[PDB]
């Protein structure tokens, strides 16, 4: 909640064009162009025609009246504990009201504060005095806050989150206040409570957005920091491979098909002169069982692609150099049942994994530029131990390999 | 407690009371506790084998384990008489019997497969129950149906005996890796049974995957195997009133929900909440109707036959018969509204029971009774495996080859003792075959067993003297060709270093086999082998851009669960010192939707063999939402 960050002066950024001064949720059986769910300023389902993003932000005007800034409310509350009582209208001045509070705020801040307890807050109030009172409160895009239509016994009804209720309530309260000319002549003293409710609703709007961050905005973003879910990824068991170079590997039929699907569909469309959807039908048929034709397209990709077909192999935990390795797909297996990645025994020591049923993550790299940059993680570059500069025994001959050379030479 | 002085060996001498699961392990005193606990874990992880055999080296408690593990066999519990037999499917049927003492009426059920959980199950040897006909008496202890584990005389087997040699095969047998003969892999075969539920509502229809235009069949029949791993696919319709989509029967789309499995379906159970007349009008329901009718026909058939017994005053019916009768009666009864998960459902729910013979494949894990683990690296033809030449045992080929390096490190010496005993037994068998009368053969057999197990020798002498001359000749031939039983008790009665030493010293002719292309002489001896539950399929994941649980619900062929990149992975990647490329991969693969769309589009529109992707620099959707909401909050980032 409480964060130290730059504040924004709403009045400068406020745009009169996207101003919601109409509180009506619907107008004459239609979504109001001036309503909260406005296609003109916020956008609609046809968002490509609109060219208006989620960033589109609506505005509401409280002029000629000012409210306490919702973000700055808590610090004022700590400085002035009686803020909740004082704002309501029912020392020298007590419980004067919101409009009266504005006129005497500077004196009141000195009047009811403990300097030692809240000096930093008081200094902040002096620093950002101009931003204490707000004339316009922003409303975020209706695309973020959906209103799903439902059928009702009396009539079709729109279900929507409470945030929309908070916004429309605020606009409803303000709309009547500005209209009255001869009503207001002496009513102005009981008009103040109406403004008070608006301030509380805006505070809940601020609190709800804080909860919105918890509900898959900040939680999802920090979950992404916890674990970014990458497409074009795979998990596979490792099996020993013999007779092929160390960097090259053998990949199962199913593994290659999914990761290089779009590359595979490109070739089938070009070779057979078919639509992309029709090419997908060929790929779907191949997924079910081994067919030589799709294997031929897969074999051509590994054979003829520039830089080869390469990927990154990581064994978690990724705590050591060589945990993630840049490798090449030498062969594609012709057994549908075989679902094990074939790796050289020399790679195993660097990865620190075992052929005990452990699974390694496969992340293919496509761009030739990206392929080159990740080639610094290749096994060939890791033949040199980085601390010593000597050859790394991790990539040296292992148990079975050493014995054969020993019998040969010794 | 700290005190182990309480444990005195004389107290536990001659008794295996302190052993539990290790009663199935020979020479358990010689195996380490770690290997023993792994063996205990493996027995629960063991999968049923079609061609399971009683172990050549046995502990003599195996049959008791088969006896008291009742999941594998059905035994009659009283004398019964077969009243009648009713058929639902060719594979599934029910037999109504009457107790010959109580007079109570009970039933026995026959089905091809037993489902345990997930894909695990086993086929049944239903020979005896299938033999039974009306007015046939079932004796008290007859076994109506048995698992593949039990044999003709109800001996129990959880694995197969395979000839093994410790040999370094082109480094393919690296660490715990195994190379198997194709014939040997044929022996280690498992079953997979799956119960798959497809729910079709009013607006859903099943495509004509298995049928022509004249005859509409949207899913396999009771005797037909699944093709292309698709049982059926349902297309959901906004309104089924038009019925204009009749021409759409052959085609398939991504929106259609496909149900995946392979094998022979053996039972279909349909739960329908729709009136028959509504179903009959549409031809696309035709196949379904048949099975629905069949179910009703089965249910009605029991109701008519048992109504006198159940609804009669005597009511000498077992609870199982009563509940079966009530369920069938509910099925035929009108106003039966079926509820699944405590909710009434539209259309019908179908359960297919599918049995498939699953063979040994690369990545399968096989083990012995001594805690060792092995992964099938390669399956090779019999000729390519080590084959001994120029001997009495000429052309003998090793079924499995195991890693010789590190064998003693494992601390499970007993596997070697099993191998040595079966290898020495091969020589004894050839000695019996080569010369002598039946008496000479039994003499050689008894001497060898006296070297191995005295109790087996004594009991074998009794058993042999009991046999008639024809029976004795048949038993001797069985021993010569199929194998010789050797008893190695877990703790008391097994042979040791000195006993094997004496065995080798007495039998001077027994020496290592000289194989065809191998300089080092090799020992080939049978070891008991078991198949474990693990296969690579369990952990396979592959994803391409557009958990979902569809795979668990049989709607996806394989898991598409994404891999996760974290700070550790980003640091190891940052070793390259090219952070921009790492961010490009993150945005193109996950974070940035615009860049992701560009990557997919370029991959499908660019040259197949040359791929260079240029990604636009744009704020992510999450970032846009963050800026919008924060501005409403009243705080704005200053790129701090």
């Amino acid at each position: 909640m409480g964060k130290k960050l730059s504040l924004i002066d709403f009045n400068e950024i406020y745009n009169e064009e996207n101003l919601i001064t109409r509180a009506n949720p619907i107008e004459n059986h239609e979504f109001s162009d001036d309503g909260i769910y406005s296609e003109r300023i916020f956008g609609s389902y046809n968002e490509d025609d609109d060219d208006k993003d989620i960033d589109t932000i609506g505005w509401i005007n409280i002029e000629p009246y000012y409210i306490i800034n919702p973000i700055l409310f808590t610090i004022i509350k700590k400085c002035i504990p009686s803020i909740n009582k004082i704002i309501n209208y029912q020392g020298e001045d007590d419980y004067i009201g919101l409009v009266k509070f504005k006129d005497n705020f500077d004196d009141l801040l000195e009047k009811y504060t403990d300097k030692k307890k809240y000096q930093k807050e008081y200094d902040f109030l002096i620093e950002n005095h101009d931003k204490i009172f707000i004339n316009k409160l922003p409303v975020f895009s209706h695309k973020l806050r959906p209103a799903t239509l439902l059928t009702g016994s009396k009539g079709k009804v729109l279900a929507f989150d409470e945030i929309n209720n908070y916004y429309n309530f605020v606009i409803e309260y303000i709309n009547q206040i500005n209209e009255g000319v001869v009503s207001d002549d002496s009513i102005d003293l009981l008009l103040l409570p109406l403004l008070y409710n608006m301030q509380f609703y805006a505070n809940n709007i601020l609190t709800r957005i804080i909860s919105e961050y918890l509900r898959g905005k900040k939680g999802f973003l920090r979950k992404n920091i916890m674990g970014s879910r990458i497409n074009f990824s795979a998990r596979n068991v490792i099996t020993p491979l013999i007779g092929h170079p160390i960097d090259e590997v053998a990949m199962p039929y199913k593994t290659f098909a999914e990761l290089y699907k779009f590359q595979l569909i490109n070739l089938i469309s070009k070779v057979k002169g078919i639509n992309y959807n029709e090419a997908l039908k060929f790929w779907e048929k191949g997924i079910l069982g081994f067919n030589q034709e799709l294997y031929n397209y897969m074999e051509e990709l590994i054979t003829k692609t520039k830089g080869g077909c390469t990927f990154l192999l990581n064994r978690n935990p990724t705590i050591s150099i060589g945990s993630i390795l840049y490798l090449k797909i030498g062969l594609i297996k012709k057994d549908y049942k075989d679902l094990t990645l074939g790796i050289s025994n020399n790679l195993l020591s660097a990865l620190s994994g075992d052929y005990d049923g452990d699974v390694l993550n496969i992340i293919p790299v496509f761009d030739n530029k990206m392929k080159e940059h990740f080639s610094l993680l290749s096994p060939q570059n890791f033949l040199v131990d980085r601390n010593n500069g000597r050859f790394n025994g991790d990539f040296d001959l292992q148990k079975d390999q050493i014995l054969g050379i020993f019998i040969l030479n010794n | 407690m700290d005190d182990i002085s309480v444990i005195k060996n004389e107290d536990y001498e001659g008794s295996h009371r302190f052993l539990a699961e290790e009663l199935l392990m020979p020479n358990a005193n010689k195996t380490d506790g770690n290997r023993s606990t792994m063996f205990c874990s493996h027995l629960a992880q063991a999968v049923t084998l079609q061609k399971a055999e009683p172990p050549l080296v046995y502990t003599n408690f195996e049959n008791q384990v088969g006896k008291y593990s009742t999941a594998g066999y059905r035994k009659a519990n009283s004398n019964y008489k077969v009243i009648e037999k009713i058929y639902k499917n060719d594979y599934n049927y029910v037999l109504i019997v009457q107790d010959q003492e109580t007079g109570e009426y009970t039933l026995f059920e026959r089905a091809e497969c037993e489902f345990l959980t997930e894909h695990y199950g086993f086929q049944w040897d239903n020979d005896k129950i299938d033999s039974l006909k009306k007015d046939d008496t079932i004796e008290k202890d007859t076994v109506l149906y048995k698992n593949t584990c039990y044999d003709e005389n109800m001996n129990f087997g959880y694995g197969v005996n395979l000839n093994a040699a410790y040999f370094s095969y082109k480094n393919e047998t690296l660490e715990d890796a195994i190379v198997i003969s194709e014939s040997a892999a044929k022996k280690l075969g498992t079953f997979s049974v799956n119960k798959v539920k497809v729910s079709v509502n009013t607006n859903d229809i099943l495509l004509n995957l298995y049928g022509d235009n004249e005859n509409y069949k949207g899913f396999p029949d009771i005797g037909e195997h699944i093709k292309n791993q698709i049982i059926a696919s349902r297309r959901r319709f906004d309104y089924n009133t038009a019925l204009y989509e009749l021409k759409n029967l052959n085609e398939m789309r991504d929106s259609d929900t496909p149900f995946f499995a392979d094998g022979k379906i053996v039972d279909i159970e349909i739960f329908s909440n729709v009136p028959e007349e509504e179903l009959k009008v549409q031809k696309y329901n035709e196949q379904v109707l048949y099975y629905i009718n069949k179910q009703k026909e089965f249910s009605n058939n029991v109701y008519q036959k048992l109504k006198k017994i159940v609804e009669g005053k005597d009511n000498n019916v077992s609870d199982k018969l009563l509940h079966f009768y009530n369920n069938c009666k509910m099925r035929i009864d009108e106003n039966i509204s079926y509820t699944y998960q405590n909710s009434k459902f539209s259309g019908f729910i179908m359960e297919f029971t599918i049995l498939e013979e699953e063979p040994l494949n690369k990545g399968s894990k096989i083990t012995g009774r001594y805690g060792n683990k092995g992964v099938i690296s390669k399956i090779l033809p019999d000729d390519q495996m080590p084959t001994v030449a120029e001997g009495r045992f000429k052309g003998l080929k090793a079924d499995i080859c195991l890693n010789p390096l590190g064998v003693f490190n494992r601390l499970n010496p007993s596997q070697l003792i099993e191998q040595e005993l079966n290898w020495i037994a091969k020589f004894i068998r050839k000695d019996m075959e080569e010369a002598g009368s039946n008496e000479e053969k039994v003499s050689i057999l008894l001497d060898f067993l006296n070297r191995v197990n005295k109790e087996e020798t004594e009991l074998m002498e009794e058993f042999i003297n009991s046999l008639n001359k024809t029976e004795l000749e048949e038993f001797l031939n069985d021993i010569i060709e199929n194998g010789i039983p050797i008893c190695q008790k877990p703790f008391f009665g097994n042979i040791g270093l000195d006993e094997l030493w004496e065995l080798y010293n007495h039998y001077d002719h027994i020496d290592y086999f000289k194989c065809e292309g191998i300089s080092t002489p090799l020992i080939i001896g049978e070891i008991y082998m078991v198949r474990l539950k693990h296969e690579p399929h369990s952990k396979f994941s592959a994803r391409s851009t557009s958990k979902s649980k569809n795979f668990k619900e049989h709607k996806d062929l394989y898991s598409k669960t994404p891999v996760r990149i974290g700070n550790m992975e980003i640091s190891n990647l940052s070793l390259t010192n090219e952070m921009g490329s790492i961010m490009d991969m993150l945005n193109s693969y996950s974070n940035n939707e615009t860049n992701r769309r560009e990557l997919i589009m370029q991959l499908l529109t660019g040259n197949p063999f040359d791929t260079n992707i240029d990604l636009s620099d744009v704020e992510s959707g999450t970032s846009k939402i963050l800026k919008s909401l924060f501005t409403c909050l009243g705080l704005s980032i200053d790129d701090v």
